[PDB]
């Protein structure tokens, strides 16, 4: 247990250093191993913000692909939790997208219990899809203001 | 009545804090409880006394006992001293001005240690609160603080501003960059707590709870992200007890560096760093030995790593004292000899000198040239008495009795004695009479400076208490054998007259000044009062939870006060033995209670270290006095009653001498400042083709957009509702700039869409009316970029729902 | 599906959908969260 405590402390310190440096791809792996939800949420969040300026970035996208079954279970429990909240679903939607684009869709199915997690992801995703689409519809006001301006 | 104040404090040469040594053979700063002291080791006299102020007993003086000094650091460059007290306050002291310069209060706990930076501009502090704060002396403020350590900081090391090493109670050594205010690497020095950290160039040494001492190589410029500090080997120090502090001393002529580990036990270990040549020279024989042994070259390398710590360092010598060394510090470095000064818990300062030639010391054992014990009581002063003249006070302690004059505050004569429990003056102050725990009776003549006669078998059991008649002819002994023995002086020698058997031991014996009555305290919680002349039972006092520790009799002699471990002081009338009233004066037991002479007023001292000034008639406390950190053991009152002396387990004896913007504008005001700023930046850019915001340290677009987040949504629709259109155009210009930066838009896209789209609803008629073409261009750019962001999210959501639906549908086929 | 309590003991999952692992929490954050429950339990 001393050796495990020794290794665990080093992982914490390395994780903090990576986050300050912005090395999200290495931070993502450490957070996944350490099971740090905020650091797991924050690495993905601010990594996405950099992406705004394929899905997240080449290095991190590879990192998510290499995840074996176990971390895929832990990661997608978090996405299910994040998806429920409308302020944090966007992070979940991009993470789940990267999983489908970088894994064998036969394989994810046989992993035990994943249907049940996938079951909970659909209803909230549909609710969000019903949303935003409404925002797009009532965003066309900008056209009506413009055409009235044109007259 | 007339208030009681403390004239002075004396008797404590060294308190519980580090020693600070200055060369001139070398003067030493020694803590004196809250007070700070400078002694000269060679002469042994006290050069001066440094008092913060607020003399004890003053009304302005705080009730709570003054914080004691935990750490002391004197700066040679600036000739300034910083003091760290128990409460955590740091006071800057000037040695020449003899007064505090600056006051710093950033630690809620006492300070583990303090270190002035080499420049003197800043000081680094490490406190038991696990907070490391750096204060600028010129700024008088704490620049920054470090929290990551989970427990008290036993030590820290900062030669260079760029990097700091911190050792902490939790066992973690953490490298800190002062510039970034963050830790970069963490390693556990010991599974136990790391008490002492010392750094010598690359070499770093840590002592944990268990004997093993770990040697660490540090290279700052590694830039590997790992292993800035690496442990090369582990060496066991001889003492099982932990090492509290570590220090390094380097001899200039030969550059050899020696270091000592100061253990909790009396033993102190000193170690010597080998030169590189002798180490490489030494390794060569070892290799040759193993070749002779026949061990494999891989095993040869194994032996080298196992003994690698032995190669680096060489044991030098051990220092042992009579009493445990709370703190110790190097004094003098020379090739011929070294000298180290140590301070023990027993209030003595000892200066140790060691001569060494080549590898090992020349002397068989260390020798101490000077020892400071003239004004120090080796053990706590058990009983204190004041002579009839009151000039001289006697302090009875284990292995030592001393009689100190109030004016000098120093000993005149010192007498060797046993574990004395009761001390008394004979009439005229000529002789002092004490009772040991063994039960032997000790009688000293102050003028003779030696004992007159000892009666070993005068009493078999411990002499718990002793009291004398006013004439002094008759002496009464109360003790554990449960028999009271009366002794008569005959020319001066002591002779037993009679013994009175009692069912229980006499914890305390008191005789009235008129000598009409005699009082006995018993472990049965029953106080028996006898006529002194007739030796017959008179009255009894009952009801104390625990045995009464002290009994006192008033001048009028109608009053008896009894203090007990029940923590209630009770006031009993002698005439009929009735209790007039009972007081819970002190939370803890009241060891001793005394009547002020020629007054019904009585003084009380207890283990909680309080001295209280209580009137019997009023039955309430006149005044409360705290000056002793530890329990006050006994209290003695002068014959005049002007001054009362008290002694405590802290080995300090003290004389007490009688003398808002509602919603809406926060969006308006924020909008005005940010838009005005962006317009200025745009105008400046066009030319090439505020202070509050700088304090905020956010972009003008971020600052307002943060203000939107702070505003509650339920009030938001009305905040937008109150908006005048001139500000709406400002708001529209605000968004278009947000639209330029994609990351900010995506972060809070849903909020933005709702804000723009409602405000257009309310003012849609005056938007269309506006004839500004560039405004239309602003609207167009906002629309297009807003579409792309929303479309991107919808595409993301649309993809996922289809793919996940597919995964569920495929699994259903497999299991159906 | 609805967000519930934490499956793992040293983790705190709020109904907001945010999971809070005790090891990474700072002490000041741990204190307020402990007090936050105390108000929840007291009225309950």
């Amino acid at each position: 247990e001393q050796e495990k405590a020794k290794l665990q402390v080093e992982q914490e310190q390395s994780l903090q250093n990576y986050m300050s440096k912005g090395d999200w791809t290495n931070a993502f792996l450490l957070a996944m191993t350490l099971d740090h939800p905020m650091r797991l949420f924050n690495v993905l969040k601010r990594a996405l913000g950099e992406s705004r300026s394929v899905i997240f970035n080449e290095e991190l996208d590879q990192a998510i692909s290499i995840l074996n079954d176990e971390q895929l279970i832990l990661l997608m429990k978090r996405c299910r939790d994040w998806n429920t909240n409308a302020k944090t679903h966007t992070i979940a939607q991009r993470t789940i997208r990267c999983i489908l684009m970088h894994h064998n869709i036969a394989k994810l199915s046989e992993i035990p219990g994943m249907v049940k997690i996938v079951d909970a992801i659909i209803p909230y995703t549909q609710r969000h899809f019903t949303r935003v689409d409404n925002l797009v519809e009532q965003s066309y006001i900008l056209d009506y203001a413009l055409v009235e301006m044109d007259k | 009545y007339q208030r009681f104040e403390q004239a002075a404090a004396f008797g404590v040469i060294a308190s519980n804090a580090n020693c600070v040594w200055i060369p001139a053979p070398g003067q030493l700063i020694t803590s004196a409880l809250e007070d700070v002291n400078i002694w000269d080791i060679k002469t042994g006299d006290l050069v001066s006394k440094l008092s913060d102020g607020l003399p004890p007993g003053a009304s302005d003086a705080r009730g709570a006992k003054p914080a004691e000094c935990t750490y002391l650091e004197a700066h040679k460059d600036t000739d300034l001293l910083a003091v760290g007290y128990a409460d955590g306050v740091i006071k800057v002291w000037d040695l020449m001005s003899k007064t505090v310069l600056l006051n710093f209060n950033g630690h809620k706990a006492a300070i583990t240690l303090l270190q002035f930076d080499g420049t003197g501009t800043r000081l680094i502090s490490g406190s038991k609160d696990s907070n490391i704060i750096v204060w600028d002396l010129v700024g008088e403020v704490g620049l920054y603080k470090l929290r990551s350590h989970k427990d008290s900081i036993t030590g820290f090391w900062c030669q260079g501003e760029d990097w700091l090493i911190s050792t902490s109670k939790d066992g973690m050594i953490k490298l800190w960059d002062l510039k970034t205010h963050q830790c970069i690497e963490t390693h556990i020095a010991h599974t136990g707590e790391c008490w002492g950290l010392a750094v010598k160039d690359d070499l770093l040494i840590t002592t944990g709870t268990d004997s093993q001492v770990k040697i660490w190589k540090l290279d700052i410029e590694n830039d590997k992200m790992g292993g800035k500090l690496t442990e090369m080997g582990i060496f066991e120090k001889q003492s099982k007890q932990r090492g509290l502090k570590i220090e390094f001393i380097t001899n200039s002529s030969d550059k050899t560096s020696f270091f000592y580990i100061q253990n909790a036990d009396k033993t102190i270990e000193t170690f010597r760093i080998r030169k590189e040549e002798e180490i490489a020279r030494g390794l060569k024989k070892r290799e040759k030995r193993l070749k002779e042994k026949g061990l494999t070259e891989e095993e040869i390398a194994k032996s080298i790593k196992e003994s690698y710590s032995s190669f680096i360092l060489h044991p030098f010598q051990t220092i042992r004292s009579l009493y445990k060394i709370k703190s110790a510090s190097w004094t003098t470095v020379s090739s011929s000899k070294l000298e180290l000064v140590l301070t023990t818990s027993s209030n003595t300062i000892e200066y140790y000198s060691i001569p060494y030639e080549k590898r090992d010391p020349t002397s068989p054992a260390p020798l101490k040239t000077h020892t400071i014990e003239l004004q120090g009581q080796r053990t706590d002063v058990r009983s204190i008495d004041i002579s009839d003249d009151n000039k001289l006070l006697a302090t009875a302690s284990n292995g030592s009795l001393k009689i100190w004059n109030i004016k000098t505050h120093k000993c005149i004569r010192t007498f060797e004695c046993g574990y004395a429990l009761t001390c008394k003056f004979l009439p005229g102050g000529l002789l002092v009479i004490l009772g040991t725990r063994n039960g032997e009776l000790q009688l000293f003549d102050l003028a003779s400076s030696s004992l007159l006669d000892t009666i070993e078998d005068a009493h078999d059991a411990a002499i718990w208490s002793l009291d004398l008649t006013s004439d002094g002819k008759r002496l009464v002994t109360g003790s554990a054998d449960k028999t009271v023995k009366f002794w008569d002086f005959k020319v001066l020698k002591l002779h037993h007259d009679t013994t009175l058997e009692l069912t229980d031991d006499i914890l305390c014996v008191r005789v009235s000044p008129d000598d009409r009555y005699l009082a006995i305290s018993l472990l049965d919680n029953t106080v028996k009062v006898f006529f002194l002349d007739s030796m017959k039972f008179y009255l009894s006092l009952y009801g104390h939870k625990l045995p009464v520790l002290s009994i006192d009799i008033s001048f009028d002699s109608k009053m008896i006060i009894t203090s007990s471990a029940d923590k209630n002081i009770k006031i009993w009338g002698l005439d009929f033995g009735d209790c007039h009233k009972s007081l819970f004066a002190h939370q803890d037991s009241i060891m001793n209670v005394k009547f002020l002479p020629q007054s019904h007023n009585f003084f009380s001292c207890s283990k909680d270290a309080v001295v209280k000034y209580w009137d019997g008639e009023k039955f309430e406390c006149i005044q409360k006095l705290y000056a002793h950190q530890s329990e006050v053991w006994a209290l003695a009152v002068a014959t005049d009653g002007g001054f009362v002396v008290s002694s405590s387990h802290d080995h300090s004896i003290r004389i007490w001498e009688e003398t808002s913007l509602k919603a809406g504008e926060r969006l308006m005001e924020a909008l005005d400042l940010g838009i005005a700023e962006i317009e200025g930046l745009e105008a400046y850019n066009r030319d090439m083709k505020n202070a509050v915001l700088i304090a905020v340290n956010k972009t003008p677009e971020q600052y307002i957009m943060d203000t939107l987040l702070r505003i509650r949504m339920s009030q938001l629709e009305d905040a937008l509702m109150v908006m005048p259109f001139s500000y709406v155009l400002k708001f529209l210009k605000f968004i278009d700039t947000v639209m330029q930066n994609k990351t900010l838009l995506h972060s809070h896209l849903p909020l933005i869409c709702k804000n723009l789209f409602f405000i257009i609803k309310f003012n849609h008629k005056e938007l269309v009316s506006q004839k500004n073409e560039e405004l239309k261009l602003q609207i167009n750019r906002v629309k297009t970029e807003l579409r792309s962001a929303l479309k991107s999210t919808e595409d993301d959501l649309g993809f996922n729902v289809q793919g996940l639906k597919f995964v569920k549908q495929q699994w259903n086929l497999r299991h159906n | 599906y609805n967000v519930g309590k934490a499956e793992k003991d040293g983790e705190i999952r709020l109904k907001n959908g945010v999971a809070m692992s005790k090891e990474e929490l700072t002490r000041e954050d741990k204190n307020r969260l402990r007090r936050a429950l105390k108000r929840k339990r007291s009225k309950a």
